[PDB]
């Protein structure tokens, strides 16, 4: 009755699909990182909304960050990945702009569709992103109008950090680019390496926004053991082996063989013990920190001879706590400490948000590292303040690395896409037409700011291109009022990362040409 | 088990982008399934059928019936090519991919946050000014003319698989459409499926095929002694029995006596011989009804030198009834002059593959034809039966609209610069929209040039250059070679009534599908 | 205005119908809206002293 | 201990709570298809029908509801249909919307009865305050009148275009079927309009068939199929053979009689074809059955007949040109006399071509002139949704025809009784003044939804809309601000009176009265019982 098609030439698949061709392959790769492109586009900008992203785990992750999102979807289109793993590059390298990444490469791959579907094919429509991306590194030199380098100090970058901030965080934007100007600032290298490791963020659940603060020290979540909590001297002995004895490594085995020997060892292993914390006492020691267990006896001559005993177990947190206060865990048991000692200005414990914290506070000299101590009513407000404190810390690593600054907030990406429409239009050949396709793509980044803000992109998108008129090359958005008139981005101060729009835009382009060079996609049987 | 408290039970709901820019993705994937079937390079896409035939073909329109879609937006664009398929013939392929092409562009400002009703009254603003672009780029067409008919209808089959055959299969498709061109009261009218019927045959050659000047069907004598071979026949036409029935009644007969049952036996009889003797009183010779024909009534016809033919259908009778000129009547004793066949001619019992097929032609002025087909096989018969369809209905529009439009490209481009020029007094929102129109008729010459293989960066940069002046406006493309030939040389032209459909309805299948923000899906009905 | 309102007033009507068909059986009526049960409660407290 | 019912039984604020939900998942459906800037939806069915509509009607009817309270509000868009017949998508979210802040109400422990006490004492004000405030009848606007209140109701729909062209139609076809009665009551049957459908060339081509349409063919392909000057004989009886009824029966005692039995069949089946056809009579309509043995006298006699028509055309044809129904013989024991006097007339009966099926069109019926629309689409489904915007936009003109009063449209009457029961619920306000303060919010839902669909400001574009109907009451200065509806595609408050934005009067008073009405019967569910369903015993 109803005959069926056969396999014709290759079907040797026990299960797997096969692609191959441009509408088959190169066509539905776009139109699957479009639906990327799509998704962040809401969350994209200051105005941006949160997503509850819920993963396999059964966990709540709210956030506007584009990093954090793309982390906890479990994307399984093998192009789409490739959008990911890009913004996942822009996040190692300066920790902030992932999410330009995806409305560019989602535009450029949107834009390349309109391209393979009335003219040429992907061995011009790559050849021609490539040269107008060469062009694109030689406008972003041009655009530098101010730079981070008079005045180093908590004024200047209170008013440089709110572009990270408020993108994220917009009521917060004067709160949060103040404690990240007393935390940045205060761990400087004196002309050398920016460490973002040295900036740790200790959530504590209770009030709002309001009552957090940055403490030149480290905040622990953990007990004493003791009845020294007070300690003004803080003279800080830090060990990394477990504190109660010094055993052997192979077996162990105590041999008696007569009644004095059975008698005296009980005795005199805890006069052992006593010399070891009377050695430590005499040196001026306070604290002792170490990294293991302790024994009931070291806990009892360290109540005798007044000295804190401090439990960390967790083996990172112990090499912080020596930069903090400038000591060396000795790995051996407790020597005569001659100069490798801490000197903190006051440890003590407090309370805070029905947690018991243990503070290791420098008053006199503050700088050595520090830790912002983050209030909130939710822990999942917690957790994306943390997200808005790391692009703080990453944008100080920018300002370390290149001190130029270009004027955001869509000042830029009209300046690009008028460049880049100048030299398409002075290419006399066929690759003219992907030339001022790439410049349309840099016009899309605009758009999303305007469509966050309720604010119709056609007009909107209509007076940046009268406002430039080859002189002006500074006003972006103002996404403040509806019917918006918008102003100058160096008077309002919205200028963040010309190394991160060096990078957004050199990963974006490698992301979207290396889609349309798959011709041919050979998947498997996933299990 | 207690119920859960729902309300609108197993059915879905979806609203927002998913449905506005979900019903483009359905309607681009249609558009691109019969792509490959526009211009002359095209090729035949074979079809599997639920009943366990094959339908390969290469018209837009006998491909999309053949598809069984679950998608609603996907039924809609099966439909606008059943209306083309019977408004006009060739008016198929190029509406589901302009259709296709309007929705491309009407996706790109659905994403501007543009209200779907302002892209709407710039397609209905759009849709009024390429009516009247067209009718100035028209030219009269002389009907009386044969040789310029038959360049109308070789422009509409060159896509066709016909196109080998094609000085045979235009001088077919001009003849059947003249010869059913019937008007009895003060209409005009032209009926090419009820009176040109198109009978294949399998065997033979395709070069044989050719349009009879009357009627045939696939019926034998009733009886060997009756006449094959009549030079001049008078055809009487009936409906009703020749035999004995029941009547509409309770009819019953009490027998009584010995000779009632032999009278009733032998007043059956009579009143088969009243009835035949009433039909031979205007001396015929070829007697045909829709209904049995009894054995009496066989006899009576036989030694009157009558040939009888015995369950023609009702639609050949109306066929044979114009070619003739006889009246179909259907009482035998109410026979008169006017309803007797005269003035057909040859009247032949032939046999073509051990099956006996009569033939009544060379009438004098027939008003229905049958278009004989022989071919190799029913496989290839039907493509040019579904070719032929598509050949005369385009004939038919001719003798309506005596209009013709460039072709090939050409009537695209001739609108696409009309609607450019007109939207620089536009000044306002509407404007964008309104010029995507004119970049959506571009999908037809890009066609014809990624059919066979041309450039279309080369191709249409100098085809809107021709199309910058106002004198020469007819340039299309050329799907032979692929180069930019002018139509007035080439000899491509459509009809003025295939062109307006096209793009009436594929702005208005865009009308429908763009107010579309909702999708209800999993309730019954009675 | 919809078939569940039509089947109430026919109801409401025949308890309207109904009251007046009490006073020609019976040409007396009391005080309403919780008068008589009060009565009856005070009545008959006395009544069982 | 408890009820021991085999169902189930949910008492409190839980109904209270399902019942407002029940009216808003209603709500939410179609508040997506009103007012121009309004979009149409699908209606797929487990079959594979699909239905693209946007009538509040047609949606509701077709959705699968459940819950009782659901039923309320499908069967209240069935009733505007018959009353008025363009009402249909706000009547819904105003009974919602009614729900939902009497439900704010009953949360504050206040007593339902005293929201529906305070819910007629606004809803009959709304009334009292529509009538006093229009602005003129049908006589200074005349035939402007006609064409800006149907393009009022075509704006939401298919036919929503910028020109004239279906306005112009409707107001000529009511305007044809001018049906007087007595007592003085000129009545518009817009049922008489015989809406038809093509899937054809596109909309602007749509005929407007001064006459009737007839959806029939011939039959036999024999007859004339265009007869000028016609005398149409509209009859209905089946023309078939003459069939004997179970009480008469055929019992024959001679073989000879035989035949002459069995051709009176026809022959009397015959005698009543040739005395209906001597009379000039050419065309001839029947409901019942013309055999094959009938169509031979019509043939060659050159007349028309039509056989198997509708019983509801046959009644709109005889009435437009003059002829007489008849079933049978008549006229006091008479053999056939068929009262030739009684015929029809026409000027033009002529089957044209409809995109290959067949079509019988009468011009002009010469005896009362009435209309009939052929409509022509793209596709099936855009001709049954241009027959359903068509017979909304009949019904427009019909109610502005018979009673001569129309209010303005586009949100400009709730914005008036928006501020009027504000200031009414403060003057005899003691109990029961915050139920008809919450009407007053409940009836700015209309305007509250032509400002979402249209991705306008909300809540700036109806703050405007109310700023000028608040200085139209407060400020007698003749100020004339009681038109002032909304600009949809521009986004300001216009003047509805210059821009030709007409509504009827009973389209919004008839909805006030039945979603007031419905919102009374849903606030009386604080107890619901659901019994088991008995299938299967
Ligand atoms: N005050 C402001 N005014 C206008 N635009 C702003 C303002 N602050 C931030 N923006 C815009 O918001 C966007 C936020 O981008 P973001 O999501 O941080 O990129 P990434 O994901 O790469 O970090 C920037 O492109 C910037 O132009
Ligand atoms: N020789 C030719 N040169 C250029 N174009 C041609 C030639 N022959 C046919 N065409 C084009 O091919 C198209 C075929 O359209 P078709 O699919 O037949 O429409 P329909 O489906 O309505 O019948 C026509 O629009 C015509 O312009
Ligand atoms: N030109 C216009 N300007 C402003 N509002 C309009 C315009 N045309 C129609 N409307 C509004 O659109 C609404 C459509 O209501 P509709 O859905 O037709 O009600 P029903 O379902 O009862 O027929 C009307 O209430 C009217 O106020
Ligand atoms: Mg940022
Ligand atoms: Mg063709």
């Amino acid at each position: 009755h109803v005959p069926k098609a056969p396999g014709f030439a290759q079907m040797l698949k026990e299960g797997a699909k096969h692609f191959s061709g441009l509408e088959e392959a190169v066509y539905r790769n776009i139109q699957a990182c479009k639906e990327l492109a799509q998704t962040t586009r809401t969350a994209y900008g200051p105005n941006g909304m949160n997503k509850m992203v819920i993963n396999h785990l059964e966990k709540l992750f709210v956030t506007n960050d584009a990093a954090t999102i793309l982390r906890e979807l479990e994307v399984q289109h093998p192009a789409a990945k490739m959008i990911v793993m890009a913004s996942h590059m822009q996040e190692q390298e300066v920790g902030d702009g992932t999410n330009f990444v995806l409305v560019f490469a989602g535009a450029l791959l949107e834009l390349a569709e309109e391209l393979l579907r009335i003219g040429l094919s992907v061995s011009e429509v790559i050849e021609g992103y490539e040269i107008a991306c060469r062009k694109a590194h030689e406008i972003l030199p041009n655009l530098v109008c101010c730079s981070a380098k008079n005045l180093r100090d908590i004024d200047e970058v209170s008013s440089l950090l709110r572009t990270s901030i408020m993108s994220k965080q917009y009521g917060n934007e004067v709160f949060l680019a103040k404690l990240i100007a007393q935390a940045c600032v205060s761990i400087f290298p004196d002309s050398g390496h920016f460490n973002v490791d040295n900036i740790r963020v200790c959530k504590i659940l209770g009030s709002g926004i309001s009552s957090s603060s940055v403490l030149h020290g480290m905040v622990f979540k953990k007990e004493t053991e003791g009845d020294v909590t007070s300690v003004k001297d803080a003279k800080i002995a830090v060990y990394s082996c477990p504190f109660d004895g010094m055993i052997t490594e192979t077996k162990g085995t105590v041999l008696i063989k007569t009644a004095e020997e059975l008698m005296n060892f009980s005795k005199g292993e805890e006069n052992l013990m006593d010399a070891q914390v009377k050695a430590i006492a005499d040196t001026g020691a306070n604290v002792v920190v170490t990294g293991g267990k302790v024994a009931d006896m070291a806990l009892h001559y360290a109540n005798k001879y007044n000295i804190m005993l401090v439990r960390l177990n967790s083996k990172w947190d112990l090499r912080r706590l020596c930069k903090t206060v400038g000591a060396t865990a000795l790995p051996r048991l407790t020597p005569p400490v001659l100069e490798e000692m801490g000197h903190c200005d006051s440890v003590y414990l407090s309370e805070v948000g029905d947690t018991q914290v243990v503070v290791f506070k420098h008053e006199k000299e503050d700088g050595a590292i520090s830790t912002i101590v983050l209030r909130g009513s939710t822990d999942n407000l917690m957790d994306d303040i943390e997200r808005a404190v790391d692009d703080g810390v990453n944008t100080f690593k920018v300002l370390t690395r290149d001190k130029r600054l270009v004027p955001g907030g869509g000042a830029t990406e009209i300046e690009l896409a008028k460049q880049i429409t100048s030299y398409g239009e002075t290419c006399p050949g066929l690759e003219q037409y992907a030339i001022k396709k790439f410049a349309e793509a840099f016009e899309a980044i605009p758009r999303a700011l305007a469509e966050n803000s309720g604010v119709k992109a056609n007009e909107v998108i209509s007076k940046l291109y009268a406002v430039h008129q080859e002189g002006n090359k500074n006003v972006g958005l103002d996404i403040e009022a509806e019917v918006p008139a918008v102003k100058d981005m160096l008077e309002a101060g919205i200028l963040d990362t010309y190394l991160g729009k060096y990078w957004a835009i050199k990963l974006a382009t490698n992301a979207a040409v290396t889609v349309l060079r798959v011709d041919q996609i050979i998947m498997a049987k996933p299990a | 088990h207690r119920p859960v408290l729902v309300l609108s039970q197993n059915t879905k709901r979806e609203s927002g982008r998913k449905v506005q820019s979900g019903n483009i993705n359905a309607a681009k994937t249609i558009a691109d399934i019969i792509r490959t079937c526009l211009g002359p390079k095209s090729m035949m896409k074979m079809l599997l059928d639920p009943m366990g035939g094959i339908v390969m073909t290469n018209d837009g329109n006998a491909i999309l019936r053949e598809i069984q879609v679950q998608h609603p937006a996907a039924k809609s664009m099966i439909e606008i090519s059943r209306t083309q398929d019977e408004e006009v013939g060739d008016g198929t392929t190029s509406v589901i991919i302009l259709a296709g092409e309007m929705l491309s562009v009407a996706e790109h400002f659905l994403e501007q946050q543009m209200h779907p009703t302002v892209v709407i009254s710039a397609y209905r603003k759009a849709l009024d000014d390429m009516i009247s672009t067209l009718k100035k780029i028209s030219i009269p067409v002389d009907i009386s003319d044969s040789d310029m008919m038959l360049n109308i209808i070789n422009s509409s089959i060159t896509t066709k698989a016909i196109s080998r055959w094609s000085s045979l299969a235009c001088n077919i498709a001009l003849d059947a459409v003249k010869m059913v061109q019937f008007e009895e009261n003060g209409r005009k009218e032209i009926d090419i499926k009820k009176y040109a019927r198109v009978e294949k045959i399998p065997g033979g050659i395709i070069e044989d095929s050719c349009v009879l000047r009357g009627v045939m069907i696939n019926k034998d004598v009733t009886h060997p002694r009756m006449r094959r071979y009549i030079k001049n026949p008078r055809i009487v036409l009936l409906d009703s029995s020749l035999e004995y029935k029941k009547g509409e009644s309770q009819t019953d007969i009490e027998i009584t006596r010995e000779e009632d049952f032999t009278r009733i036996l032998q007043m059956e009889e009579e009143y088969i011989q009243q009835l035949c003797e009433d039909i031979i009183q205007l001396k015929p010779d070829v007697v045909i009804t829709e209904k049995g024909i009894s054995d009496l009534a066989q006899h009576y016809l036989m030694r009157a030198n009558i040939t009888a033919i015995r369950r023609v259908r009702k639609t050949d009778n109306n066929r044979i009834a114009r070619a003739c000129g006889a009246r179909i009547v259907s009482r035998p004793e109410e026979l008169r002059e006017d309803d007797v066949g005269t003035g057909a001619g040859l009247l032949e019992i032939k046999k073509i593959g051990d099956e006996y097929f009569t033939f009544i032609t060379d009438c004098k002025d027939p008003k229905a034809c049958t278009i004989l087909l022989r071919g190799a096989s029913k496989e290839i018969l039907s493509e040019v039966e579904r070719n032929l369809q598509d050949a005369m209905q385009v004939c038919r529009n001719v003798l309506l609209d005596p209009q013709l439009v460039p072709g090939g490209g050409a009537s695209e481009m001739a609108v696409a610069h009309a609607l450019t020029e007109k939207s620089k007094a536009m000044t306002g929102v509407e404007q964008w929209p309104y010029r995507a129109v004119a970049q959506a008729l571009e999908v037809i010459p890009r066609t014809l040039i990624q059919n066979c293989g041309a450039s279309t960066i080369r191709l249409l940069t100098s085809l809107r250059a021709k199309h910058t002046q106002e004198n020469c406006e007819t340039w299309g493309v050329n799907g032979e070679t692929g180069t930019l030939v002018d139509m007035k040389e080439l000899g491509i032209w459509e009809p003025l009534a295939v062109k307006l459909q096209t793009y009436k309805t594929a702005v208005e299948t865009a009308v429908l599908l763009l107010r579309i923000d909702d999708i209800v899906s999993g309730h019954k009905k009675k | 205005s919809n078939k569940l309102v039509i089947e109430e007033a026919e109801r409401s009507i025949h308890d309207a119908l109904c009251v007046i068909r009490c006073l020609v059986k019976k040409r007396a009526l009391i005080a309403g809206g919780g008068a008589p049960e009060i009565e009856l409660a005070l009545r008959l407290t006395e009544y069982s002293r | 201990g408890p009820l021991s019912v085999f169902g189930d039984r949910s008492t409190g604020e839980t109904i209270r709570s399902q019942n407002v939900m029940a009216a808003a998942s209603i709500a939410n459906i179609v508040k997506s298809s009103l007012g121009p800037v309004g979009l149409d939806k699908m209606l797929v069915d487990d079959i594979g029908d699909v239905t693209i509509t946007n009538d509040g009607a047609t949606i509701l009817k077709l959705l699968e509801v459940e819950h009782p309270a659901a039923k309320v509000l499908c069967e209240l868009a069935d009733l505007q249909d018959k009353e008025v017949g363009d009402g249909t998508t706000s009547v819904v979210i105003i009974a919602a919307e009614l729900l939902k802040n009497a439900d704010e109400l009953v949360k504050q422990k206040i007593h339902p009865t005293s929201v529906i006490s305070g819910y007629r004492l606004a809803c009959k004000e709304a009334v009292r305050y529509i009538n006093e405030n229009l602005i003129v009848n049908t006589d200074e606007l005349g035939r402007d009148c006609l064409i800006n209140a149907a393009k009022t109701s075509m704006s939401s729909k298919i036919i929503g275009i910028n020109g004239d062209f279906f306005a112009n139609m409707v107001v000529d076809a009511v305007l044809a079927i001018k049906y007087t009665d007595i007592r003085g009551q000129p009545r518009y049957p817009v049922n008489s309009v015989n809406i038809l459908k093509a899937h054809g060339r596109s909309q602007m081509e749509s005929m407007l068939i001064s006459g009737y349409a007839l959806n029939c063919v011939v039959g036999s392909q024999g007859m004339p199929k265009r007869i000028v000057n016609a005398k149409i004989a509209c009859l209905d009886f089946s023309l078939q053979k003459t069939k004997m009824k179970l009480g008469v029966q055929v019992v024959i005692t001679d073989p000879e009689k035989l035949d002459q039995i069995r051709q009176r069949e026809s022959d009397i089946t015959k005698e009543r074809i040739q005395k209906i056809l001597a009379t000039g009579a050419n065309v001839i309509l029947t409901t019942g059955g013309i055999d094959d043995m009938c169509l031979k006298y019509f043939v060659e006699a050159g007349a028309m007949a039509v056989r198997r028509v509708l019983k509801r055309d046959l009644k709109r044809i005889a009435k437009a040109s003059g002829a007489t129904i008849l079933s049978t013989l008549a006229n006091l024991e008479g053999e056939e006399t068929f009262e030739a006097a009684m015929l029809g007339q026409a000027e033009e009966v002529v089957q044209e071509r409809i995109c290959d099926d067949e079509l019988i069109l009468i011009k002009n019926t010469k005896a009362r002139t009435s209309a009939s629309i052929i409509l022509r689409g793209a596709n099936d489904f855009m001709c049954d949704e241009m027959e359903r915007s068509l017979h909304d936009a009949l019904c427009v003109v019909k109610r502005v025809l018979e009673s001569k009063s129309v209010v303005p449209g586009g949100g400009a009457v709730e914005a008036a009784l928006s501020i009027y029961l504000e200031n009414y619920a403060t003057s005899m306000g003691s109990r029961e003044q915050l139920a008809i303060a919450e009407f007053a919010r409940s009836l700015l839902v209309i305007p509250n939804t032509l400002a979402v669909n249209a991705a306008q400001d909300s809540t700036d574009l109806v703050a405007k809309l109310r700023a000028f109907h608040n200085e139209a009451q407060v400020n007698p200065e003749r100020k004339n601000l009681k038109w002032i509806g909304l600009d949809l595609s521009n986004g300001k408050p216009r003047d509805n009176k210059q821009a030709g934005v007409f509504e009827p009067t009973i389209v919004k008073v008839k909805s006030l009265k039945f979603a007031t009405e419905a919102a009374i019967t849903i606030l009386r569910i604080d107890d619901l019982i659901k019994l088991h369903p008995e299938s299967k015993d």
